[PDB]
């Protein structure tokens, strides 16, 4: 149960501090499952808000929650975002095209990212349709 | 709300 004015606060040091917070509301308003955290990223002097959760991924007719850890630097929305999976104990990294062994994301919409444009909900959406085709991670056999 | 992946081919 997050508000504008706690978000506010954890993106002090900020470039963009208002679009970073209205598109964090945008997406943890639709995606009720992405929680807004100011946590270390690297370093603990390193402080940086990330959306950590699940996003839900049709795959087959049946839909998964896809654990997910997106970084938001302190440029954003100039700059795109920094994203993982996140795998839990049940289930592995499927390195592949998107995803490597560390489990960062990669895709055309992060590489070529460019404010007005992009944003993260069009992100999300690439990344439902993606890992739709093509999983992230898999349960373990 | 807990995470969850398909199983293996």
């Amino acid at each position: 149960a997050v508000s504008e004015s706690q978000l506010k606060k954890m993106v002090s040091k900020y470039k963009y501090r208002d679009l970073t917070v209205r598109e964090t509301v945008n997406v943890i308003t639709l995606y009720k499952d992405l929680k807004p955290v100011l946590d270390s990223y690297g370093t603990g002097s390193r402080e940086l808000m990330n959306l950590t959760g699940t996003i839900p991924v049709p795959y087959r007719g049946n839909t998964y929650n896809i654990p997910i850890c997106l970084w938001l630097l302190d440029t954003y929305p100039y700059n795109p975002p920094i994203c993982f999976v996140k795998p839990t104990s049940s289930m592995t990294i499927k390195t592949g095209k998107h995803v490597d062994a560390n489990g960062k994301i990669y895709l055309p919409y992060l590489h070529e990212w460019k404010h007005p444009q992009s944003d993260l909900l069009g992100l999300i959406q690439v990344m439902i349709v993606v890992f739709g085709d093509e999983p992230p991670v898999f349960s373990r056999p | 709300p807990t995470p969850s992946a398909p199983v293996p081919l």
